[PDB]
């Protein structure tokens, strides 16, 4: 997938 | 002369890829990719790729391409042929042709590619005969591929023996935006579907025109096909001798002859189209459908397809005969009909309006074309005399025959 | 039936041509 | 997940290792490295079942190269398969052994590549041939060595005519990477018997028959005749290839066979038909089949000269499709079919393809300046597509007249005045120059020339190199003829062109110019404003050597790229 | 009502381009149909899926009357969508802007925040030439006002007129001025923008905006004092915008005085040493303080301090770190040039390094960095990085390398060679217009023509497809064939030039494939001058002349024919005009 | 100011767009292109910078989404990632664990969040709480 994980993971 | 025959994938992955002579590296497939991408942007894309000093020939197919990587000056017609060939095995063998079956049958469909071709040279084409020897749920390969007859497979039994043949008729009138018809051909399609026990030698005859001529009986009504092109089963040697059609019929559907030539006739539909597009306010479809065939035969589901504005919303349809369906996926109204009898006069009123501002662009002018298809027409007159039907068992075959006319390439060309 | 035109009986060669 | 598949291919059990050997294809073609398991398969190599075996084969096929020091471990495998009782099962293994890019496996597999040479089956001999072939093609040496093309060449007069077909073809690409020493060519007898065989042939057996005749040059008539008489059932036949290869055998066999004789005739009447079959083809082979045409419409132009219908590009068709319709029609335009010609540039300039429409408009401004018949109709296309309000549109009949003026300018003086204002705002170089050339080569017709030059003298020291030499020759020619009206404007042009003008070519030129109007005037108008003669248009006709040796490659790569065969190869 | 949510997965679960845009197309037909009955229910569903298709790449030129309809209306969501429909698809000229002049004006006096917020904020966005004429006064009567949620929205919509329109800053003067004391972060940001931007449009403003110096001197030092804030403090910079705002009011202000630098000489020197740069608005902080002090008359110790902070991030690894390095280093080429010759070994590495920005950066100040001394020096290491460059930045060296021989040349022998060279192996990098100046230069220096002659002679016959190298030997041909060859009018010994290998190779030029028609031009041009240049080959350029008057190309074709005419009628006239031309810089 | 801000996935999908500058809708889709196709075609040891058409395209993603940015030659390069951190920090606090699927379900959100931060290319919210404050308080309106 890729596109659940958070763009800053914070 | 392809290297090595691939299949590739919408995202540009390989399917399946089988090499076959090895003097092309397996990662020349990777750049094939954004060779496609930038001809597409550019215009210059084309089915024979060229990836430096070697080609890379793919085929558009159902949801992959058939990539066939090349290094020499290898037959760009016998690789095209190959590749049909193979996607016609594929479509007989695997009733899908998408990434479902090409990741699904990987085991057989190995094995299908290693037996097809050796060193870039085809050797096995037939369905049948490769069904025959490797399937997907061995023993020594069939004699009908070492033998002569490669065609029809000895030894078929069946309780009757019915063949079901197909007279195929496709209509395509090339009618231009000033009301004259450019390209007005027919070709015809004589397909049967032997289903018999042995393997019969078919003797097809027929009202050829060139047949009655050297018989002497050139008086009555005779096709006469501007090219006819025999079977794989067909004996080209009577054909050129005396105009003997005799093959043995396949275990099958099998396209045994194809007519085809120029048609002098009037359409069978005659379609007049009326654009009274106002500007930016409304538009109107002022589209009539005549039936020019005859009244005995109708046009079962009629479909004249008319191309309605872009961005026009909000549509009325007032026609007499037949519903008419705008499709917003299609960019147009057809004038569906569920029967259509020769002679009806169909007039329609298209009525829509149009956005206050205007496209930044044209979208063009695509030709109307219909979709009519009225049975147990014969347009050309060619009627099958008769069918040599002979096996050294000895039986009574009860062979069958129908003739469909149908639209084919009867595109009208905008105002 | 069939749509497309109903199959018909097919002979086995012209009989007037001997 | 590797030690695991290690473990089970490494086991006793069928189940474990067949589940191991379909992971492993599985990863392999999903993109998984599984070469290195490839020592590891070689110890469960030996199998009874075909399909573990099949899959094994494939994987020291695919792993041959990578590891080729494990490969030496399959070798006694090879032979051992090689006499399986089973002939699929031996084809299997002779198409394994030359699939094996392996140099030292080669030469171990030379001893089973001459036992299954003889073998009886026709599949069997088919695999032999190509193994053979594959040989000869890693090592020529090698297959020389062990005498293979004296087998090659005996497998084309023995059963088996598909296996015939297969040796033909294996001895056709021995010889095609041979230097032409010691060629497999055959006498009359050998093209007898491969025409006897060639009806028995299957499809792909087909391409391979004639292909040999695609070397042989006939020399007698009655030899020709009979290689015509021969092809031309071949042109009866479904598969394109093998349509398009007897095209090519009876253009080849028509080099020399003689016009007075009928048989030119009835092979010219009987080629159109299937010209006309092949054009209607699949997209794929529909380039193929124009490239073909074109090849050979530049060696028997009348075949088909009534070809003209079926040359219009379809709606669905695709741009190559429609590209190679135009070229079509461009080379077989005519007289006859001037009015289907202009009326197809017409109905095909109405295109959303910015270079579907640019190629229709060169295919129109061709037949124009070709047939001087349809130079008024040629004129009246091109101002409507000037008048219809399209920048590519009016470009393009810019370009049509100005290249019309160049060739046949003696009748374009009434098209000046309507060109002469004609949106000239354009800032194309190819429009831009185009109408400057015209203005000044025919500022007789025009009152206000020096008007329409003073706009594109704004910029005339910073417009184009080419752009700025045009408007220079157009003042120069417009004070030649008329210097009343622009004698201030010859004055500035030459000042722009040589104080300001820094381009060597373009300095040199006013410089030139200057010098002529300094010394004689009068002398300028028979100078400059000289009657220059007939322009040589380039013919798009290829060389009569090309064309030859391009009728013999028929169907190959290099027809379509319409380059020679040792011009695009690596 | 199609939702937004539900017209997105409909989106992603196309796989097929050609589904995809069958169903964007049915979509963009509903909402075409709704918006024709005039709806007003869902309309802010229509306008998102309008608003996704077009941000997909798909056609919206039927939804611009719904937009702008209901820009006028009074739903908060219905002039929320309204609002980014204005901003997403209405521009300048899209010209359907002209009517939401009327709504911005209805909605400037709006009372709601959110409102004349949104409509300020798509004002600035998309600015026009017309509607700023006709909303300047509005834009110029909230500058006055004390909110701060809007004084920001005021600021920006002043900046936006006055970069659209620069003479309506005359009405700006006295509307920020007693505006350098707002608390809030965001006014006192957008205030010293307004300045700054004021300050550069026009210099009129830049001696009354230098008086609040000292007042920007104590803001910036009670911020450098303030260094831990939770608001704007981010990464251990509190307030990095307005650091990096006053830094470059600074930089600007008083860029050419000494009382203006010498205000800010301590707060520049406090925040050069009283700033981290440990992190990345630390380091943008210090290169905008270096920048500041080096495009300012600092002192000394500033420029010093400048130099050694550029010199160490030069060294850093960064990736980013290496670019502002050799940004900065760039900048302040001729300012401290002396100073930055220490870093000739860190710029000649950066041309070796991975990084295309990098490579370009440190090819970009060996080049600015090339001085009449290491001129001769430096060019060694240009023709090794044109001849092993990137074939973007092949063409970019050999410009550079023409520049630096055109202007620091050492010598005229020197410079003629390395052109040579350059000539000689940049073959199609070479520019074309660079070949006017090559031609000017050649024709210039009159002092080396035998060597230059030759060495064109020699380059023309081994290559003739370089199209620029190509142009200069012909032009070098025909300005000098009287020097080329000596003594060739009839049979001598055998030498390099022999009044026949120069036409042969002239003939063939014009006559092969590789021409352009300007190359072409230019050979004709030479052959056509030989015939007076050169009396050996004689008679028979007249033949070719005559035949090459028949050309396809129409300039080529007359060409031939004046050139005939010229040989057939002007024979003693010929050399009345193939005087050399002048030459002039 | 920043010319244009475009947020573009790996793939070379778009999430995110808005340029400030008014260029036709051919030339802005063949830009975007370009700097997809330079971004999809950078490495990770680029610098993140790019001087593409005179103009800083500063290239960042912090996730498989990138983001995109283009300012003039006039302001030192660490301030347009300082803001594109803010930028995304403040989305990240205002969504709550934000990807790549929330990104394109509230893409009106994330507009509406865009232009109260930044407007005309500028910076017109320094602070992080002031902004998500009143984009609470515009969304609480209705």
């Amino acid at each position: 997938k890729g596109e659940n994980t958070s763009l800053l993971h914070p | 002369s392809a290297s090595a025959v691939y299949v590739l994938d919408l995202k540009g992955k390989v399917l399946i890829c089988r090499n076959y002579r090895g003097d092309v590296d397996m990662s020349e497939v990777e750049h094939f990719m954004p060779i496609l991408m930038e001809k597409e942007e550019e215009g210059m894309l084309s089915p024979i790729l060229a990836h430096g000093g070697v080609r890379f020939m793919w085929i558009k197919h159902n949801n992959l391409y058939l990539v066939a990587t090349s290094k020499k000056n290898a037959c760009v017609s016998l690789v095209f042929s190959f590749l049909y060939k193979v996607v016609q095995v594929f479509s007989e063998y695997f009733k899908e042709l998408e990434e479902e079956s090409i990741r699904d049958n990987f085991v057989i469909i190995y094995e299908l590619l290693d037996e097809l071709m050796d060193f870039g040279y085809p050797q096995t084409t037939d369905s049948k005969i490769l069904q025959e020897y490797i399937t997907q749920e061995a023993p020594r390969p069939p004699a009908t591929v070492t033998n002569a007859v490669s065609w029809r497979s000895e030894g078929i039994k069946y309780r009757k023996n019915e063949v079901f043949l197909d007279v195929i008729e496709a209509v395509n009138l090339l009618v231009s935006a000033n009301g004259n018809v450019l390209r007005s051909e027919i070709v015809g399609s004589i397909k049967m579907r032997v289903f018999l026990s042995g393997m019969p030698e078919l003797r097809l005859g027929l009202n050829d025109k060139v047949l009655f001529d050297n018989t002497g009986r050139g008086k009555s009504k005779s096709v006469e096909l501007e090219d006819v092109k025999f079977h794989q089963c067909v004996r080209l040697s009577r054909f050129e001798n005396d105009r003997t059609i005799s093959f043995i019929p396949p275990d099958g559907e099998f396209e045994l002859m194809s007519y085809r030539l120029n048609t002098h006739v009037k359409p069978l539909i005659w379609i007049e189209s009326v654009i009274e597009k106002h500007s930016h306010s409304r538009i109107e479809y002022m589209v009539k459908a005549k039936s020019q065939f005859k009244r005995r035969s109708t046009a079962n589901n009629v479909e004249i397809h008319i191309p309605v504005p872009n961005d026009a919303d909000s549509p009325k349809f007032k026609t007499t005969v037949g519903s008419v369906k705008w499709v917003p996926e299609n960019s147009e109204i057809v004038w569906s009909v569920k029967s259509f009898p020769g002679g009806k006069e169909y007039l329609m009123r298209a009525h829509f309006g149009l956005p206050s501002v205007e496209a930044e662009d044209k979208e063009g002018k695509p030709p109307i074309s219909v979709k009519f298809e009225i049975p147990y027409f014969t347009t050309s007159g060619i009627q099958v005399r008769y069918l040599k039907i002979i096996e050294k068992s000895g039986y009574q075959a009860l062979p069958w025959v129908r003739y469909i006319t149908q639209n084919g390439d009867y595109q009208l060309r905008t105002q | 039936d069939r749509k497309g035109g109903s199959y018909s009986q097919a002979a086995g060669s012209d009989s007037a041509q001997s | 997940e590797i030690f695991e598949l290690k473990a089970e291919l490494n086991s006793d059990k069928k189940e474990k290792k067949k589940e191991a050997v379909k992971k492993v294809i599985a990863s392999m073609t999903v993109g998984k490295d599984v070469s290195a398991l490839f020592p590891d398969v070689v110890n469960c190599m030996q199998t009874d079942n075909l399909e573990l075996k099949k899959l094994v084969y494939l994987y020291l096929m695919n792993y041959a190269k990578s590891q080729p020091d494990m490969a030496i471990m399959a070798v006694n495998t090879f032979v051992k398969d090689c006499e399986d009782p089973n002939p699929l099962i031996r084809a299997l293994a002779v198409r394994t052994m030359g699939c094996i890019r392996v140099d030292k496996i080669t030469e171990y597999l030379c001893e089973p590549l001459r036992k299954c040479l003889k073998d009886e089956d026709p599949y069997v001999r088919k695999t032999a041939a190509v193994c053979v072939a594959k040989l000869h093609d890693i090592n020529a040496q090698l297959v020389e060595d062990q005498g293979f093309l004296d087998t090659l060449k005996d497998l084309i007069s023995d059963s088996n005519p598909m296996v015939v077909a297969n040796a033909v073809a294996a001895l056709s690409e021995i010889a095609e990477s041979h230097p032409s020493s010691n060629l497999l060519d055959l006498n009359p007898q050998s093209i007898n018997k491969l025409l006897t065989a060639l009806n028995e042939c299957t499809e792909w057996g087909q391409i391979f028959i004639l292909d040999c005749l695609a070397n042989y040059m006939p020399k007698d008539d009655r030899e020709a005749q009979s290689i015509c008489e021969r092809v031309t059932p071949r042109l009866s036949h479904a598969n394109s290839a093998v349509v398009l290869s007897a095209v090519k055998v009876l253009m080849k066999f028509m080099e020399m066979l003689s016009k007075d004789l009928d048989y030119y005739g009835t092979l010219l009447k009987k080629l159109a038909p299937p010209l006309v079959t092949l054009l209607s083809a699949e997209p794929e082979l529909q380039y193929v089949a124009l490239r073909n045409i074109n090849l050979i419409v530049q060696k028997r132009p009348e075949i088909l000269k009534h070809e003209m219908k079926v040359f219009f590009v379809k709606y669905n068709d695709p741009i190559y499709v429609k590209l190679e319709k135009l070229d079509i029609m461009i080379r077989l335009a005519s007289q006859a079919n001037i009015a289907q010609v202009l009326a197809e540039l017409r109905e095909y300039a109405t295109e959303v393809d910015v270079d579907f429409v640019r190629k229709a408009v060169r295919a129109i401004g061709r037949c124009a300046i070709k047939v001087e018949q349809s130079a008024e109709r040629c004129v009246s296309t091109l101002l409507d597509l000037i008048q219809t309000k399209v920048n590519y549109v009016v470009q393009e009949a810019i370009v049509v007249i100005k290249d019309i003026f160049r060739k046949y300018p003696n009748k374009y003086e009434s098209v000046i005045a309507t060109l002469c204002e004609n949106l000239d705002s354009l800032d194309e170089p190819e429009a831009r120059a185009a109408m400057i050339w015209i203005v000044g080569e025919y500022a007789e017709r025009i009152d206000n020339a020096d008007e329409l030059l003073e706009s594109f003298l704004e910029g005339f020291h910073d417009k184009s190199t080419q752009v700025q030499l045009q408007l220079l020759t157009a003042i120069v020619k417009l004070f030649l003829k008329k210097p009343t009206e622009t004698q201030e404007l010859v004055q500035q042009v030459l000042s722009l062109a040589t104080q300001d003008s820094d381009n060597p070519d373009l300095r040199d030129r006013g410089y030139i110019y200057w010098r002529l109007l300094s010394t004689d005037p009068v002398a300028a108008k028979e100078v400059v404003l000289a009657e220059k003669p007939l322009i040589s248009e380039e013919t798009d006709l290829i060389e009569p050597t090309l064309l030859d040796e391009l009728i013999c490659y028929i169907g190959t790569l290099a027809s379509v790229y319409h380059k020679p065969p040792s011009a695009f190869v690596e | 009502p199609i939702r937004l949510r539900e017209l997105i997965r409909t989106i992603r679960t196309a796989r097929t381009q050609a589904e995809e845009r069958e169903m964007i197309q049915k979509e963009c037909a509903a909402i075409r149909s709704s918006f024709r009955e005039e709806d007003n229910t869902y309309r802010c569903r229509n306008v998102a899926k309008l608003l996704y298709m077009h941000m997909l790449g798909y056609p919206a030129h039927f939804g611009q009357l719904e937009c702008l309809k209901l820009i006028a209306s009074q739903k908060f969501t219905d002039k929320r969508i309204g609002y980014l429909g204005a901003m997403l698809l209405l521009d300048e000229r899209q010209d359907v802007h002209l009517l939401m002049t009327n709504c911005i004006k209805n909605d400037l006096n709006h009372s709601t925040q959110f409102v004349q917020g949104l409509a300020l904020c798509t004002l600035g966005c998309m600015g026009s030439s017309e509607m700023c004429r006709d909303l300047a006064g509005e834009v110029e009567k909230l500058l006055k006002t004390s909110n701060s949620y809007l004084r920001k929205k005021a600021a920006l919509c002043a900046v936006h007129v006055i970069r659209k329109v620069p003479e309506l800053m005359e009405m700006f003067l006295p509307a920020t001025k007693n505006l350098l004391n707002e608390k809030n972060h965001g006014v006192l940001h957008t205030s010293v923008v307004l300045l700054t931007e004021m300050c550069e449009r026009s210099p009129d403003m830049l001696a009354h905006f230098r008086k609040l110096v000292p007042q920007l001197v104590r803001i910036l030092k009670n911020l450098i004092m303030s260094g831990y804030s939770p608001e704007h403090d981010v990464s251990g910079i509190s307030d990095p915008f307005l650091q990096v705002r006053i830094l470059r009011l600074l930089r600007i202000l008083g860029r050419n005085d000494d009382d203006s630098s010498e205000a800010m000489n301590d707060i520049l020197a406090q925040v050069a040493t009283n700033t981290e740069t440990s992190k990345n608005v630390g380091n943008a902080i210090l290169y905008e303080t270096v920048l500041t002090i080096m495009d300012i008359k600092s002192e000394s110790g500033l420029r010093v301090l400048a130099i050694n902070i550029l010199g160490r991030f030069l060294l850093n690894n960064d990736k980013n770190i290496r670019y502002v390095a050799l940004t900065s280093l760039l900048k302040t080429v001729q300012t401290d040039h002396n100073a930055v010759q220490r870093h000739r070994s860190t710029i000649v590495d950066c041309l070796k390094d991975l990084d295309v920005s990098i490579k370009r950066r440190a090819m970009e100040l060996s080049f600015a960095l090339v001085n009449g001394n290491n001129i001769r020096g430096m060019m060694k290491e240009l023709l090794y990085f044109l001849d092993s460059c990137e074939p973007e930045f092949k063409a970019d060296c050999a410009s550079g390398i023409f520049l630096a021989a055109e202007k620091y040349a050492p010598s005229k022998r020197w410079h003629i060679d390395t052109i040579m060279r350059v000539l000689t192996t940049a073959g199609s990098y070479v520019r074309d217009d660079a070949v006017p100046n090559l031609i000017q230069l050649i024709t210039n220096s009159v002092e080396m023509h035998a060597y230059t002659v030759q060495r064109l002679y020699k380059a023309i016959l081994g290559d003739y497809s370089q199209q620029p190298l190509v142009q200069v030997a012909a032009w070098c041909i025909g300005e000098y064939g009287d020097l080329l060859v000596s003594g060739q009018c009839e049979e001598e010994e055998p030498i390099q030039v022999t009044e026949d290998e120069v036409l042969d190779i002239l003939e063939s030029v014009l006559i092969s494939n590789m021409s352009t028609s300007v190359t072409r031009g230019y050979a004709l041009t030479a052959i056509m001058k030989l015939s007076t240049r050169f009396t050996c080959t004689v008679n028979r350029i007249k033949k070719v002349v005559s035949i090459y008057g028949s050309s396809i190309d129409v300039e080529l074709q007359q060409r031939a024919v004046e050139y005939n005419a010229l040989f057939k009628k002007y024979d003693h006239m010929r050399s009345a005009l193939l005087e050399r031309m002048p030459v002039m810089e | 100011m920043i010319h244009f801000i475009l947020l573009f996935s790996r793939q070379g999908k778009l999430r995110l767009q808005k340029w400030y500058i008014t260029l036709p809708d051919k030339e802005r889709k063949k830009i975007t292109r370009e700097i997809v196709q330079i971004i999809l075609s950078r490495g990770h040891r680029t610098s993140s910078f790019v001087d593409w058409k005179e103009l800083k395209l500063v290239y960042k993603r912090y996730a498989s989404l990138y983001f995109c940015c283009a300012i003039e030659n006039q302001d030192n390069e660490l301030l347009t990632l300082e803001i594109v951190h803010r930028y995304v920090e403040l989305l990240d606090k205002y969504f709550g664990n934000v990807c790549e699927l929330d990104i394109i379900f509230n893409f009106e959100k994330a507009y509406f969040i865009l232009d109260e931060f930044i407007i005309g290319g500028e910076i017109q919210e320094t602070s992080k709480k002031i902004a998500v404050k009143a984009i609470e308080d515009s969304d609480m309106l209705q």
